């Protein structure tokens, strides 16, 4: 149930719970109460995965059309 | 980071100083964060 940044807890309430019911009746699979009077505190806290800039590695551009390769060899091309 | 006695004997041996000025930076690197594009991120779940 617990253990995300957010919890849903299925369905946002319209009110207060209907049918003149307690909030707690059985727990079957609902365990976690919580009720507030007049807002609540530590209200600047959220958690995101931010990213300033996109890290990556430099590889020299070399190819085979070196001059290298016609100084030492024999250099010819046949199509 | 090195002994005083040691960088002496290098510096009058070996080594030579030939440096007379140093560089300081300019920029404080002070900047400010808005918390409703991370509210809007989190609403959303995903986002590009």
């Amino acid at each position: 149930i617990a253990g995300l940044f957010n919890i849903p807890a299925g369905i946002i309430p319209t009110g207060n719970v209907l049918s003149t019911i307690e909030v707690c009746a059985h727990r079957c699979i609902f365990d976690f109460f919580k009720q507030i009077r007049s807002d609540d505190n530590s209200l600047y806290s959220a958690q995101f995965d931010i990213l300033l800039g996109t890290y990556c590695n430099t590889l020299n551009f070399v190819r085979f059309l070196e001059l290298g390769l016609s100084v030492a060899c024999i250099c010819t091309k046949f199509p | 980071v090195t002994t005083a006695t040691l960088k002496r004997q290098l510096l009058q041996g070996i080594l030579q100083i030939d440096d007379t000025a140093a560089d300081v930076p300019v920029t404080y690197g002070e900047m400010v964060l808005q918390g409703t594009n991370l509210v809007t991120a989190l609403v959303m779940g995903k986002a590009v």
